[PDB]
């Protein structure tokens, strides 16, 4: 992708996404998705390896199909209501018909299949764009239509996402697959509170975004995609793997780190709505997330790992790359718990 | 002995006490934040004396 | 909208089509303009919950 | 900033900088074949700046002062041991090859940078597509096990395929028995300790894989050593080399940008030399890797980012 | 000096540091000044002054 | 000195699937 | 909750009636912690780029704290404003709706009968 | 310090915490009542505005 | 109460900016200073707790714990002097930071005035200890050690969180003072018994309870020397201090369904003590004896008799100390011989007489010999149990059968007996070991003379 | 035997930690490891539509 | 060789270098120092000056207040014959017994 | 609701069944991808003509313009499915299973 066009490659993804938040007409919300979709494919193949073309295509059929279902849910609602404004659906099946589609856009239900698969082929930088930005657009629609979503529908699909998402993480050794299942589980965390209160899903979305931002920052900086290659990084840069641990603790949600507040606030709000068994169930299942975080941490900084001799060549040089903002996200996504009341700003 | 080395060997010591006496301030600073029932606790509504202002700071 | 800019900067991008009772080319009325006229001014600024 | 996002957008096209005299050149030959002085001749005659043969401490030449930082702190290998007793438990042969090839990776990476940034050419001694001659030669000499070779050539295709073959490669053809007689009269005890089959083996790999599978790559103009002393003969062949065949002509500014991105930042040119393989000669346990880096930490200068260390003499750190 | 090559930050990047202090003070005096306006605005808002 | 992971310990979390069976073996 | 509040102006950080609230103090502990957060970003940045983590790039640290303090100060103004707004329609609804909010004539413990559990 | 310090100060802790405790219980039930009946400032969901509709005479009479 | 909190918060810049040589000299010289500052918190009223601010307060129950933690912090410093001398300076500063941060979270946890503030700082302590146990550990299994630690503690911690927010939405406040004054009877509904199960099992896990105790043998044994003492000494006792706090609203269901726990403690205390007498690893003995004493205090809280709360505090500090010298002593044999097998090193008084003197007085302290507060607190549990049930004595009386059966047993096979003529490694005792030994045991005889302050709030 | 080998080192360590950790480990590969062919993935999407639409019938 | 590793280092006996060691650090001047730090405050003012503080608490839990008051109250009801403390404290006049 | 709306709605239903229930040709799948556009286009055109929604009469073509865009990029995914694998059948692309 030519640098100058690589910029507008990403520009329409952002504006195509931005169309989803700012529009009030259902067709425009529909239009914002393929503009995101059609421009998201080439950057996934920016490296252009056979794995990249493999990764991009499974995204396309999954995403195009989801947008295809998105279209009728608009139409049946239009047929049964005659309005395009983003409000509650006036026909129950159209509601469930949309919620089914937006999940495939989101990787919540068994649809979650496509998420770990595409993450492997697409590069770390592309993954940084995928699990973070490509989730904002579906969330905005769900928050707007939150009035008339079937509570037992959203809760069930949220519960499974944290179930398989946490459980599938306890098999992988490639960091990208581990990361995707972690994102899949976090996908469930926000979406469980979606019917009750939509402020919390933004709050957990924000914490998820900055943490996953800072997470990939470290992965690019370590330039590793396999635990063994990451295990090496204790030698060349111990600071990178030292902070690798701390943000991995925020993964599990272990207090007093930032990652606790999403789980904390959601459980509080859900308990206000007399759902106590459900928050308790995801609370236990979140330990599976923390488990492969710990093993990932174990091979990172608690225990030294066999390095090589040609790596002492690396000691002479350093990262000429930067990308700004890694220092900010480590701080923002690790030490922010003493600022819970700021969540009311989202309100 | 040269002033600079004593700073470059013994200067972190002098900070722990002031850190503590700093805490004493917010402990005092916290005190007036909740005066509330100034001399209307039932045990201790002792009649005010002109020399002072209230029962305790 | 999620982040309402159509209201903020004051320019209509999609409201003109959102309903069938809005102004149409050469004043071609919709099939149910009378009903959508009544329904819209019934539940306007009263509340989505206080509408059904 | 170096050539990057902004530079391409601004208008930095390396094709404008690239010219006829912009050539990556290297001279190959047997051990002490004298490809070195011939590389000197093609350097100043054809207005071309030259990179010396990559060594164990060539990286230490690139960064800092240029001095060969302690061998234990840089490469933990010595060609003395390889030349004296190459068949030992420590396997010094592959430790030499892996480090030297990594140095050749750097020694070629900056050569591409010189052409890409300035356009003034490079004269090298050997190159990345020359170390398989030694490794294949010494493996055939009963010098290493098979697993080391399968990992060396694997990382070789991982890295070298990214870069771009040199414009022209010169050769100084010398008979092997002359080379053996040449070493007998050098005097350094280590280079006495060689195998004549090894001296023919580098020639074989030069005449079997290097020259044949690089002729169709960029250019072979095999010059005899007897034609090599007459420096005019070698240099005159150069400008009258059309150099049509090769991937250089079909190298648009798109591929130039991708090459410079990879070769500019030095942590990616040799990112894949630390392939997590577990050869006995390549893997150092936790304890040395801990201590040795702790040594490299107190090694002068190389503790913080360059220009940020007070031990060197870097000033105005508080506003740096 | 020790390094043969002039490192990227070997010499003080005099302009880039220049904005950072200049940005910081601007960031400052806007912050306090804002605080004063928000304060005295509040006093007249509820009739305190 | 404290124990540190050896070559064998790395191979445990070193397969294509870090806890494999027959289906994931090949 | 309150995106549907009457008179609510989207894309407006601090509305006009927010100014009637007490502005957060400069020495507000939450504000100074946000500054301390800006400091912590300073150490990490020097750490990632392997610079002297305590004396290098003081200009960078100075920007790294002031920016956090500013966005901090504005954030707390919004933080107080929403909580004040929530407390506003709070007391508006209690006064306008007396019947649904009973004030039981709660009576002292001498008249109530709470069972005593003999523990042993 | 004597007992008037801790006594009056602990009174302040309890009174502030009691008012905070009862305000929380009111907020939970107020939020419930607002979401159920909808006659409240918050918890109001967007409805189509009237000004979008057009009152100009159309081509057909019966409208 | 920021008299103690802030100087410990500041201690991190202190150690981090300290010079190369001092660091530990710096770390101790100020941690003792903070200790006497925390010694101030011995000022209690009769029953009204010391309410320092809206969020921080302390009482006659919390204060002995605060002094225990704050004064402990120098001890693992000097204890870790030997073990961690070889390591570079930066990790040295990082390791002290973990110790200070751990003690930091401990002091706020014990002094929180709101239940969730306690909870956030309750389980905030596993994060540093997980670092300590796993990174700085010695033997291979330390990897699985940390996993067992956090997962066990968390498996009960999350149910507490769901319960805590429920009480918030139900009563309106989780603050200790408000919940105590507005305490209401917890009914016998199946919903309420699970609520009781939620608010109890969290502390029971890191009590531990018989069956729910595997982490300590798999953690304390392979934990670093400093880490090992801190876990048993105080990080055992967050659940206890919480337990007497949350037991103000669980009535009356506690007196009805505490029987399975009273069961599992009573049989477990004999079971743990008996197996303690039959381990080949000495470090496992202090671990297994710890829970045996620890199983005793769960009995105290369950009957919730005033006398039971008396000894719950005293035994907590007594055992919290008691495990400390033994782990310190068990450490001293280890690095000298690089093994934790009591069989390998026997009769050390023939080589280290002074070490033996410390060994036996710590042992008889474990025996609960009066007038030491070990017995009087432990004895009050017996009296409360007899009030609960006269029969109770025999099962616990069986605990006064196994304790000394093992608590002098390693003496007669570690410090007492003959020596194997092959270990020339054993050398003289560096004064550090005896010095820390002095600050370890000398207190327990000191406040023995004056037991009322560490007796507890029930005075 | 009854203290360490039977109960403590095995039994209490078998019931909660080993068995439950096994369960996570046991059915992880049933749900994590998948064939990867595109056909079955969207085939799985099929029945998800009916069960949502018909079996539980989130519409009703 | 497999994994190239250093030989296991031997324990550094502090006493062999300086036979006045203290198990604190290699350098003797810091070694004798670290004692004078712990053998300062540690035993000196934490225990000894600590003990006089804890043993001289001003009326810890005011048990003497109850004492002299207990002396004070019993004589009053014993002077007029009242059987001191009474079965009930919240006396029947102000409580409201049910029905 | 009349049978015209009926039979069109049922048409998209087996378009889904054709779409996700796959076969050994990616082309035939993307054939069904642009096929289900037919139902939605025809469906949508039926209402707004029926309701005399003059403004929304541009929504079909706007929908239909974006329709082939999916096909447009869909075909380009096919060609380097062929460029690198020669064929089109969807089983050789599984290297990302790992
Ligand atoms: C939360 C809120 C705060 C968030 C703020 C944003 C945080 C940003 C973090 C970035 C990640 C850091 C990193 O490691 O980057 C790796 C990677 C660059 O790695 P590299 O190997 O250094 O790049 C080599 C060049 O690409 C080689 O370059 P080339 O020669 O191929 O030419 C390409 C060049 C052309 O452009 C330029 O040269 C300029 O573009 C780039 O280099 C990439 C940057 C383009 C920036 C465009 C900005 C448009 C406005 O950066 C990215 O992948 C960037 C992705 C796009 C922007 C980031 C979006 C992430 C945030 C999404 C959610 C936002 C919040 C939602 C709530
Ligand atoms: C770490 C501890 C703190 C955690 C909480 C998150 C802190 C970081 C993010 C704070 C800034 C983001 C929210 C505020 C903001 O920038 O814009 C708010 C708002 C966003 O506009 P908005 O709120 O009109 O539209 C967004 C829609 N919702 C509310 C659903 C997200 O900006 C405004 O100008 C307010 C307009 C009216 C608000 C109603
Ligand atoms: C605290 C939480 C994590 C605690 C455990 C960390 C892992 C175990 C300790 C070893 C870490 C790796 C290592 O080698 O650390 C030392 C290394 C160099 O020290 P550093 O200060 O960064 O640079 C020299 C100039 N000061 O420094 C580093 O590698 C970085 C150390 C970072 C410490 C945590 C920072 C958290 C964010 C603030
Ligand atoms: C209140 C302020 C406190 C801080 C400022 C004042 C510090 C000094 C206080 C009085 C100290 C009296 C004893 C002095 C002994 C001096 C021994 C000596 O000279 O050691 C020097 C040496 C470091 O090297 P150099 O300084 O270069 O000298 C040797 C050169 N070959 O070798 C070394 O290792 C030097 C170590 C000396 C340490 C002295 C004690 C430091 C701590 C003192 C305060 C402790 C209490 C803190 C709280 C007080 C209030 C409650
Ligand atoms: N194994 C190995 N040896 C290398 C490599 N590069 C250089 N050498 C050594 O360096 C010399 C390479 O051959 P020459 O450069 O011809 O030898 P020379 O003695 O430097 O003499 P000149 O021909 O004048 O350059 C031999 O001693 C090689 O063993 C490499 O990549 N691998």
């Amino acid at each position: 992708m030519n640098p100058i066009i690589y910029t507008t490659l990403i520009m329409t993804v952002m504006s195509g996404t931005m169309l989803v938040m700012i529009s009030s007409h259902w067709l425009l919300i529909w239009i914002g998705f393929e503009m995101n979709l059609l421009a998201m494919i080439p950057v996934l193949m920016k490296n252009f390896n056979p794995r990249a073309t493999e990764a991009a295509t499974k995204y396309f059929l999954t995403q195009a199909t989801a947008s295809m279902m998105l279209m009728m849910a608009i139409i049946i609602n239009l047929l049964y209501s005659g309005q395009w404004t983003i409000t509650k659906m006036f026909n129950p099946v159209a509601m469930t018909m949309m919620t089914m589609a937006l999940a495939m856009k989101l990787g919540l239900s068994p649809f979650h299949f496509w998420v770990p698969e595409v993450t492997q082929g697409i590069s770390l930088q592309a993954g940084l764009l995928l699990l973070t930005w490509q989730k904002l657009a579906p969330l905005s629609v769900l928050c707007q239509i939150s009035q008339s979503i079937n509570p037992n529908l959203m809760l069930t699909m949220a519960m499974l996402s944290i179930l398989i998402g946490g459980w599938g993480g306890l098999n992988q050794t490639q960091l990208r697959k581990i990361m995707a299942y972690s994102s899949i589980a976090h996908m469930g965390w926000m979406t469980a509170v979606l019917p009750y209160n939509t402020t919390m899903t933004i709050l957990n979305l924000l914490i998820y975004i900055t943490m996953t931002l800072a997470m990939f920052m470290l992965l690019i900086h370590s330039s590793a995609t396999t635990t063994l290659s990451l295990s090496h990084t204790w030698n060349k840069m111990p600071v990178i793997t030292s902070l690798m641990m701390v943000t991995l603790l925020s993964m599990g949600g272990l207090p007093p780190l930032s990652g606790f507040m999403p789980k904390w606030m959601i459980i509080q709000e859900m308990t206000k709505n007399e759902s106590i068994i459900m928050p308790t169930l995801m609370a236990m299942t979140a330990l599976l997330n923390l488990y492969f975080y710990m093993r990932l941490a174990y091979s990172s900084s608690l225990t030294m790992f066999p390095s090589t001799n040609n790596m002492k060549m690396k000691w002479q040089f350093e990262h000429t790359k930067q990308m700004k903002l890694l220092p900010t996200m480590i701080v923002l996504s690790t030490l922010v718990l003493p600022m819970t009341p700021a969540l009311s700003s989202l309100n | 002995m040269n002033v600079l080395q004593i700073v470059r060997d013994h200067w972190v010591h002098i900070l722990v006490p002031v850190g503590f006496v700093f805490g004493c301030y917010l402990d005092r600073r916290s005190d007036e934040k909740l005066t509330a029932f100034r001399n209307k606790s039932l045990l201790f509504k002792r009649e005010l004396r002109p020399n002072e202002e209230v029962t305790w700071k | 909208p999620f982040f309402d800019v159509q209201k903020r900067l004051g320019l209509d991008l999609d409201r003109w089509m959102t309903i069938q009772s809005a102004e149409q080319p050469h004043k071609i009325p919709g099939r149910c303009h009378a009903f959508e006229k009544e329904w819209i001014e019934c539940a306007h600024g009263i509340g989505g919950i206080r509408a059904e | 900033l170096q050539y990057g996002p902004l530079a391409f957008v601004l208008g930095e096209r390396t094709t404008r900088k690239l010219t006829e005299t912009s050539k990556v050149i290297t001279v190959d030959g047997n051990i002490c074949s004298g490809k070195g002085r011939l590389a000197r001749e093609i350097a100043e005659k054809l207005g071309l700046r030259h990179f010396p043969e990559a060594g164990i401490h060539y990286a230490d030449s690139t960064t800092g002062d240029g001095k060969p930082l302690d061998v234990q702190l840089s490469g933990n290998c010595s060609l003395e041991k390889f030349y004296d007793d190459p068949k030992s438990n420590d396997g010094n042969s592959y430790r030499l090859q892996s480090w030297l090839y990594a140095s050749r990776l750097l020694q070629y990476a900056d050569a591409l940078e010189h052409l890409l940034s300035t356009g003034q050419g490079v004269v090298l001694e050997r190159s990345i597509y020359s170390d398989f001659v030694f490794l294949e030669a010494m493996y055939r000499q009963g010098f290493i096990r098979k697993q080391c070779v399968e990992h060396y050539n694997e990382v070789k295709k991982v890295t070298a395929c990214e870069y771009l073959p040199p414009h022209v490669v010169v050769y100084v053809d010398v008979p092997v028995p002359e080379i053996q007689s040449r070493i007998q009269k050098k005097g350094n005890p280590h280079e006495m300790k060689i195998t004549a089959a090894y001296l023919q083996d580098i020639e074989n790999a030069y005449k079997k894989t290097f020259l044949p599978e690089m002729s169709e790559k960029c250019e072979v103009l095999q010059y005899s050593a007897r034609e090599a002393e007459d420096a005019e003969k070698v240099v005159e062949d150069i400008e009258y080399l059309k150099c049509d065949k090769g991937p250089w002509p079909d190298q648009d500014d798109r591929t130039f940008h991708r090459l410079r991105m990879l070769v500019q930042n030095k942590l990616e040119v040799l990112n894949y030399t630390t392939i997590p393989v577990y050869l006995p000669e390549i893997t150092i346990g936790a304890h040395q890797s801990d201590r040795v880096f702790q040594k490299f930490t107190e090694l002068p200068g190389r503790k913080y980012s360059p220009g940020y260390n007070e031990d060197v003499g870097d000033k105005w750190i508080w506003l740096k | 000096k020790f390094y043969i090559r002039e490192p990227p930050h070997g010499s003080p990047d005099w302009l880039k540091v220049g904005l950072t202090l200049g940005t910081s003070v601007f960031l400052w005096i806007y912050l306090i000044k804002q605080h004063k306006e928000d304060v005295l605005e509040y006093k007249r808002r509820n009739g305190l002054e | 000195r404290q124990w540190q992971p050896d070559v064998e310990w790395a191979e445990q979390f070193g397969g294509a699937v870090m806890y494999p069976t027959k289906e994931t073996a090949h | 909750m309150m995106s549907g509040r009457p008179g609510r102006v989207p894309l407006q950080f601090l509305p006009n009636e927010a100014r009637s609230l007490p502005p957060p103090k400069l020495t507000d502990p939450r504000l100074v912690y946000m500054g301390f957060l800006g400091y912590c970003s300073g150490l990490i940045d020097n750490a990632i780029r392997r610079r002297p983590v305590v004396s290098a790039g003081l200009h960078r640290q100075l920007l790294y704290v002031t920016s956090f303090v500013f966005f901090g100060y504005y954030l707390l103004k919004r933080q107080d404003y929403m909580y004040a707004l929530r407390d506003h329609d709070m007391f508006a609804y209690v006064k306008s709706h007396p019947e649904d909010f009973p004030e039981k004539d709660k009576k002292t413990y001498g008249e109530i009968l709470e069972e005593f559990h003999p523990v042993r | 310090d004597g007992p008037e310090k801790n006594y009056e100060k602990t009174m302040a802790i309890l009174q502030i915490e009691a008012e905070k405790a009862e305000l929380r219980l009111k907020e939970l039930e107020v939020r419930r009542l607002m979401r159920a009946r909808g006659d409240g400032p918050w918890y109001q969901y967007p409805t189509i505005d009237k000004a979008l509709i057009d009152h100009s005479p159309k081509t057909t009479p019966d409208n | 109460m920021l008299k103690i909190i802030i100087p410990t918060t500041m201690l991190l810049p202190m150690t981090w900016m300290s010079k190369h040589n001092m660091i530990w000299i710096n770390a101790t010289v100020h941690s003792l200073l903070i200790s006497l500052i925390s010694l101030s918190l011995l000022n209690q009223l009769g029953e009204n707790s010391l309410n320092f601010s809206l969020t921080f307060f302390s009482d006659s129950l919390s204060a002995p714990l605060l002094v225990l933690t704050t004064w402990l912090l120098p001890l693992m410093l000097m204890a870790s002097q030997s073990h961690l001398s070889k390591e570079t300076t930066t990790r040295k500063k990082l390791y002290i930071t973990m110790l200070i941060l751990l003690q930091l979270f401990l002091i706020m946890t014990f002094t929180a005035t709101e239940l969730i503030l306690f909870y956030i700082l309750f389980e905030a302590t596993l994060v540093p200890t997980l670092i300590i146990i796993t990174r700085w550990g010695n033997q291979t299994e330390r990897l699985n050690a940390g996993l067992y630690f956090l997962f066990y503690t968390l498996a009960g911690s999350l149910p507490l969180l769901v319960a805590l927010v429920y009480i918030q939405n139900t009563t309106g406040s989780l603050n200790f003072l408000i919940i105590h004054y507005w305490s209401h009877p917890l009914s016998n509904s199946w919903s309420n018994i699970f609520m009781w199960l939620a608010c109890i099992m969290a502390f029971m896990v890191k009590m531990p309870l018989y069956g729910l105790h595997l982490w300590l043998p798999k953690a304390h044994v392979e934990a670093p020397i400093a880490g090992s003492m801190v876990l048993a000494a105080v990080l055992l006792k967050l659940g206890g201090y919480g337990m007497m706090r949350i037991t103000t609203i669980l009535n009356p269901l506690t007196n009805y369904m505490a029987y399975p726990f009273l069961m599992l403690s009573m049989w477990g205390m004999i079971m743990t003590s008996s197996i303690c007498l039959r381990q080949t690893d000495l470090k496992s003995l202090i671990a297994y004896s710890s829970v045996s004493h620890m199983a005793l205090v769960i009995v105290a809280i369950m009957i919730q008799t005033p006398w039971s709360f008396m000894g719950a505090t005293a035994l907590m500090i007594a055992h919290g100390l008691t495990s400390s010298m033994l782990f310190c002593l068990a450490n001293t044999n280890y690095e000298r011989v690089h093994s934790r097998t009591m069989i390998l090193a026997r009769g050390l008084q023939t080589l280290l007489p002074l070490m033996a003197t410390w060994w036996l007085m710590a042992s008889l302290t474990n025996l609960a010999l009066p007038p030491s507060i070990n017995l009087i607190g432990e004895l009050f549990i017996i009296t409360a149990s007899f009030s609960w049930s006269n029969i109770t004595i025999i099962l616990m009386g069986m605990n006064m059968m196994i304790t000394a059966l093992y608590s002098l047993y390693m003496l007669i096979t570690t410090q007492r007996g003959k020596y194997t003529h092959h270990i020339n490694n054993i050398k003289a005792s560096f004064t550090r070991e005896n010095a820390l030994m002095a600050l370890h045991i000398l207190p327990l005889l000191l406040l023995t003379l004056n037991p009322k302050m560490i007796l507890g709030p029930l005075y | 035997k009854s203290a360490s080998s039977l109960l403590d080192l095995i039994w209490l360590e078998t019931i909660l930690p080993k068995t439950t950790s096994f369960i996570q480990m046991k059915m992880s590969i049933m749900v994590s490891n998948q064939k990867g062919l595109i056909k079955l993935y969207f085939l799985s999407f099929l029945i998800t539509i009916m069960i949502s639409m018909t079996l539980f019938n989130y519409h009703e | 060789i497999r994994l190239q590793e250093d030989p296991d280092p031997e324990d550094e006996n502090l006493y062999e270098k300086n036979p006045d060691s203290h198990g604190y650090d290699k350098d003797p001047i810091v070694d004798l120092w670290n004692m004078r730090v712990v053998f300062f405050f540690g035993f000196s003012i934490v225990l000894v000056l600590g003990s006089t503080f804890v043993a001289y608490l001003p009326d810890y839990r005011m048990q003497e207040w109850a004492r002299r008051e207990a002396e004070r109250l019993v004589k009053y009801r014993e002077a007029n014959g009242l059987p001191l403390m009474e079965s009930n404290c919240f006396d029947p006049n102000k409580i409201q017994l049910p029905e | 609701m009349p049978l015209v709306y009926m039979n069109i709605i049922m048409a998209f239903a087996i378009a889904l069944a054709g779409l996700l229930m796959y076969r050994s040709h990616l082309m035939s799948s993307l054939l069904c991808l642009e096929g289900m556009m037919l139902s939605l286009f025809i469906m949508s055109t039926l209402i707004i003509l029926n309701t005399h929604f003059t403004l929304a009469n541009m929504m079909p073509i706007i929908l239909l313009v974006f329709a082939a865009c999916e096909a447009a990029l869909g075909l380009s995914l096919l060609v380097m499915v062929s460029n690198t694998y020669g064929t089109d059948y969807v089983q050789n692309l599984n290297l990302l299973q790992c």
